[PDB]
């Protein structure tokens, strides 16, 4: 009866897992230390802030033991976990970008981290500003609040999509270019790109219909209806399913470039074995 | 004739390898067993230079421990103030692809060399302030491998074209040519006296030579590859060279044969370059596992190992007043070790 | 702090800028090798490029970005030495006389040489098989027959995928992607996949020859910040 | 080398005046310029500075706010627009010139000097305002400073000048350290607060006013100045 | 002419190398190590030092 808790346990512990090999593999190969990497491994960290703050809250919104666990620890929860979806947010886009004008404009290639580790930490102070608002929690401050939250979701969500469609574009394109007549090493490379041209495309689904069933609920529990006049069964499995799928692009945001970059593969398989 | 010139060549090869052989009554190790060890030398980082951009590939300390002149493949010669990090002079080079540079002894010009075959004396001292060209002599048919001052007015400079020549900077032109290596020379070294110079050449072989007599007077071929990095003892009588063989090898002058191999079967990477502290005993080598390693002069035993850097280390060199140690990596970012 | 030492840390931080400027000038340009024997018509490429010294920068610019192309032709024959500092460069653009056979062999043994180079392990190799024309004409004329100097031209066919271009002599064609598909082996064996051959067609009078370049660059670039940002 | 000062002239008080000065043979973008007035008959005293790039600029008391320094490097030019003019502030304005760096001589050279007649500090003491002497005797001079200026590195931040008889002042010390084309025959020595000049064997052209200056902070403050009569 | 030319330069270079004084190796070494012991003192890193001369 209600075996969804082992499937949410299963996703929580893998994604966590994976984040912290990710952060392990940053701090520990000096390799995974370059510019590009610390947007990586901040995307991880707020990850991981998300899924251990998500873990608490689970418990504490069933019947476990009362209303809640705390007054003042729920609404430090809440705020932390806003403020790492806003990080993870804002770091998937950042990291988009980045890819474009690496792919798409190669030769405008720079970097120092005097730069892009402040774009991190502008990053964080942002979404700590936008998770502001719940410090404090009429209906319509509430409505208006998740409409803003689903605009803060949706241009992400575009700005994302449109710079992963012009990558697959350009890696497409970037198939003529290369001979391909006699050189194997060239059609393996060919492979690679249309593996990664396929790979953006395949994330920017796994954000978007991952990340679109949460803000959903969220506004059918505010704009359609604000008061919650009786439980529901079919209510149940939706939050459930809706919660899983919001951790299922954290925990795969890993797992993505673990399938794209085989020396990551290397890394993460080495930590992993060591961990053991 | 030429098959009798042939066996009198054999002949004294032969009469120099007996004669060497001959004194070889017991090595430097048997000696310098009964001293006391080195010990750990744990060397830590007290400045990093983060102004060059390109990979450092040249680097030499002028009379005065304070500054620091080191070159990079940019084309860009800055003059490092190691106490407080500052920069003096910023040069200009017209040709990026510098692979040498020394700092005169007087303080006033700084030397640099490489692919363009044309060395660009730099005067420091301009009455104008601006760094100015003062000779761009030339006449090598070869890659400038290294250069080194000798006075306010001579300078020796070593060429890919497999000879060494002393140069007139008043008269911008040579004053000696020195010929006998049959690779191209890649290590220059001054004598403490400034009576003789020994370099390297990528024949598995050095030689010994005079500033006064264009004339070399030892040759040693204890070698099994090119070597790439040498330096003269502090007292001048002996020198190791480095070799992408990787060990180091100690020859000494009066000896004139090997006297101690610094070698280890972990260490398989080749060496770039070498340098002795002022009390000798601290053998700094530079090898291309991205990290500097200090061999004991007596014991031959590592005395510490410099990871400091991340990419090949390819220019190290000591204080003459023995107060720091500089090493320059194609990183881009030079760390002084005290 | 002193007044000395301030105005110290003043110019320090002048010269700080000024590399800080200079260095987006250094990164935005391509730095490119040119290496080729004596036979080869590596002068010739470089003098159509017109969009004892012992190094000649030539810089030539193409959609808006520098080439800086160096030719290394007044040194001696040993190489294994200043090679090294050419390294991290965008490309080494390699010409080969493809129309004498007798130096094709020891052209082919440079280029192997070349490439299993350690220094150059991660550095792409622009081949630019010059003189077409020339080996049109003598393969033509049927005097010269490339099975006397390579007997594995004789159980040679022609690739089923090749696309000849028109007009092209079954025997021009066969030859020249012979010679190409040498190359190619050349560079495959002991290729780790860490940088590609980019082999390329090259005549006398051939204009739409830097895009060859450009294209080759851009593409090395693309590939190097893919493995950078680990999207490959 | 040289510097050349223009726009001095009469002007009453309370008006404005610009003086300019044209640098040529030397990179007058590297080198942070200085102005030093000499009132008619008196000491030297430090006017204001500007830096390389307009970076670091500085004014003294007795000028501040009324006087504004600036440059133009692209023209190799100076400018020290003057506003209110006191009849106090009639005096001859010397442009020099410094570059800082170790082993630098800064105030090493002295422009000609520009004339206008209108209508805490470190204090420096000087033994004697004149000293006379003969030909080929050992001078001596020396000087008092009310505060230390041996500084933490080790260096003493002391100046000296010798302005002769209708010429403009000359470096010869910059620190014991001897300056570019000064003969031996000067030496320079002293404690953190006691210092002292010495002519090994003085010629007929030593003659002159010997001006010292403290540098260890930008409130330059020059000695009075000891004469050398033949 | 060339060949017998470097021929005997080579020939005189070597005879003019094998006429040089020699010494035994103990002493050479010996001597070496006199210096190590007097300048062991001033060595840049044989010996540590405090910050305050850095």
């Amino acid at each position: 009866l209600c075996a969804i808790y082992i499937t949410y346990a299963v996703i929580i512990s893998v994604g966590i897992l994976g984040n912290a090999i990710l952060i392990k593999v940053f701090f520990k190969t000096k390799s995974m230390q370059t510019v590009p990497n610390i947007f990586i491994t901040s995307l991880a960290f707020g990850d991981l802030l998300l899924l251990l703050t998500c873990v608490p809250v689970d418990a504490t919104h069933y019947l476990a033991e009362g209303w809640l666990f705390g007054r003042i620890g729920c609404k430090v929860l809440s705020f932390i976990r806003l403020t790492s979806v806003g990080v993870s947010v804002f770091t998937l886009t950042i990291l988009s970008a980045d890819r474009y004008k690496a792919v798409v404009k190669p030769l405008e290639r720079q970097n120092a981290i005097l730069k892009t580790c402040v774009k991190a930490g502008c990053v964080w102070i942002v979404s700590m500003i936008f998770a502001l608002p719940e410090a404090i929690f009429k209906l319509l401050q509430e409505i208006h609040s998740l409409l803003c939250f689903l605009v803060f979701y949706i241009i992400p969500l575009s700005i994302i999509s449109v710079y992963y469609s012009l990558i697959a574009r350009t890696l497409y394109k970037s198939t003529l270019n290369i001979p391909t007549e006699e050189q194997s090493h060239a059609r393996k490379q060919i492979e690679s790109r249309k593996r990664i041209a396929r790979t953006v495309l395949v994330l920017v689904a796994l954000f978007a219909l991952c990340w679109l069933p949460n803000h959903l609920l969220y506004l059918y529990h505010s704009f359609t209806s604000q008061t919650y006049v009786d439980p529901s069964a079919m209510h149940f499995i939706f939050t459930i399913f809706s919660r899983v799928l919001a951790f299922s692009n954290s925990c795969v945001n890993p797992f993505a470039l673990y399938w794209l970059s085989k020396s990551f593969q290397k890394h993460f398989k080495a930590q992993l074995f060591c961990c053991k | 004739e030429l098959d009798q010139l042939r066996q009198e060549a054999e002949q004294l090869k032969n009469q120099i390898r007996d004669a060497r052989k001959a004194c070889a009554d017991a090595t430097l190790s048997q000696i310098t067993n009964n001293i006391d060890p080195v010990g750990r030398i744990q060397m830590r980082t007290r400045r990093t230079l983060r102004g060059h951009l390109a990979k450092i590939y040249a680097m030499h300390w002028g009379t005065d421990s304070r500054l620091l002149v080191s070159a990079s493949q940019d084309g860009k010669l800055i003059i490092w103030d190691s106490y407080t990090t500052n920069k003096v002079h910023a040069i200009p080079l017209r040709s990026s692809w510098v692979m040498t540079c020394a700092y005169a002894p007087s303080g006033n010009y700084v030397a640099c060399g490489g692919l363009d075959n044309i060395c660009s004396i730099y005067n420091l001292k301009t009455r104008e302030g601006n760094v100015r060209v003062s000779r761009e002599l030339a006449g090598h048919t070869g890659y400038l491998s290294c250069c080194r001052f000798l006075d306010d007015n001579q300078i020796v400079t070593s060429s890919g074209d497999t000879t060494c020549a002393l140069w007139d900077i008043e008269t911008g032109q040579q004053t000696t040519t020195f010929t006998g290596h049959t690779g191209d020379v890649m290590s220059l070294s001054l004598a403490p006296d400034t009576r003789l110079f020994v370099s390297g050449a990528c024949d598995a072989s050095a030689k010994l030579w005079d500033v006064r007599e264009g004339m070399c007077r030892q040759t040693f071929t204890g070698h099994e590859s090119d070597i790439n990095a040498i330096c003269f003892f502090p007292n001048g009588n002996a020198f190791a060279t480095g070799s992408d063989d990787a060990t180091c090898r100690l020859f000494d002058l009066r000896a004139d044969q090997e006297l101690m191999t610094y070698s280890h079967d972990n260490i398989i990477c080749g060496i770039t370059s070498v340098s002795f502290s002022k009390s000798g005993r601290l053998l700094l080598a530079g090898y291309d596992d991205f990290n500097c390693n200090v061999w004991d002069a007596l014991k031959a035993d590592r005395a510490g190992v410099l990871a400091g850097h991340d990419n090949r280390v390819s220019c190290l060199g000591v204080t003459d007043d023995g107060m720091a140690v500089a090493t320059g990596s194609w990183d881009s970012f030079l760390k002084i070790w005290n | 702090l002193s007044a000395e030492d301030k105005a110290a840390v003043e110019r320090s931080k002048m010269i700080e800028k000024q590399l800080q400027k200079d260095k987006q000038v250094y990164r935005r340009t391509l730095r490119l090798l040119l290496l080729g024997a004596d036979n080869s018509g590596k002068s010739t490429i470089v003098k159509q490029m017109r969009i004892t010294s012992g190094i000649f920068e030539t810089k030539f610019q193409v959609d808006k970005v520098n080439f800086h192309m160096f030719d290394v032709g007044a040194q001696r024959d040993e190489r294994r030495k200043w090679i090294q500092c050419f390294n991290d460069v965008t490309a080494i653009i390699f010409v080969v006389d493809s129309s004498d056979y007798n130096r094709l062999q020891e052209a082919l043994n440079d280029f192997k040489s070349i490439w299993n180079n350690r220094w150059l392990r991660t550095i792409s190799v622009i081949l630019f098989l010059n003189k077409q024309d020339l080996l049109a004409e003598k393969v033509l004329a049927g005097k010269s027959k490339i099975e006397d100097y390579f007997p594995e031209f004789a159980r040679y066919t022609t690739p089923e995928d090749a696309t000849p271009e028109p007009g092209e002599d079954p025997r021009v064609t066969r030859a020249k992607y012979f010679i190409r598909k040498e190359f190619v082996d050349i560079s495959t064996a002991s290729g780790d996949g860490r940088h590609i051959c980019y082999p390329h067609f090259t005549c006398s009078v051939d204009t739409e020859n830097a895009r060859r370049i450009f294209n080759d660059c851009k593409d090395i670039i693309l590939q190097m910040n893919l493995r950078e940002y680990n999207l490959v | 080398v040289q510097l050349v000062e223009s726009g001095g002239g009469l002007v009453q008080p309370g008006g404005s005046r610009k003086l300019s000065c044209s640098a040529s043979g030397f990179a007058f973008s590297s080198f942070g310029m200085h102005w030093v007035r000499q009132a008619p008959e008196k000491g030297l005293e430090w006017v204001a500075y500007i830096s390389s790039g307009s970076g670091t600029i500085y004014y003294a008391d007795t000028v501040k706010g009324r006087f504004t320094i600036s440059r133009d490097d692209p023209k190799n030019t100076l400018f020290l627009q003057m506003t209110s003019l006191r009849s106090e502030d009639t005096a001859m304005y010397y442009c020099v010139r410094s570059i800082y760096y170790y082993g630098s001589s800064p105030f090493d050279f002295w422009g000609q000097g520009t004339t206008l007649t209108v209508s805490a500090d470190i204090v420096m003491t000087q033994a004697t305002s004149s000293v006379p002497v003969t030909p080929g005797e050992s001078v001596s001079i020396s000087c008092r400073s009310s505060k230390s200026l041996l500084h933490s590195n080790g260096n003493t931040y002391l100046y000296w000048f010798l302005q002769r008889p209708g010429q403009s002042p000359q470096l010869l010390i910059y620190r014991s350290n001897l300056a570019s084309g000064v003969p031996d025959r000067f030496s320079g020595s002293g404690s953190g607060t006691a210092f002292t000049l010495t002519i090994s064997r003085l010629e007929a052209e030593d003659v002159g006013v010997y001006y010292c200056m403290q540098h260890l902070e930008y409130p330059l403050t020059f000695g009075a100045g000891t004469k050398l009569e033949l | 002419t060339a060949s017998i030319a470097q021929a005997r330069k080579l020939v005189e270079q070597l005879k003019m190398e094998a006429n040089i004084d020699r010494i035994k190796v103990s002493k050479a070494a010996a001597d070496l190590m006199a210096y190590c012991e007097a300048h062991a003192k001033e060595d840049p890193l044989l010996t540590p030092v405090p910050a305050s001369e850095n």
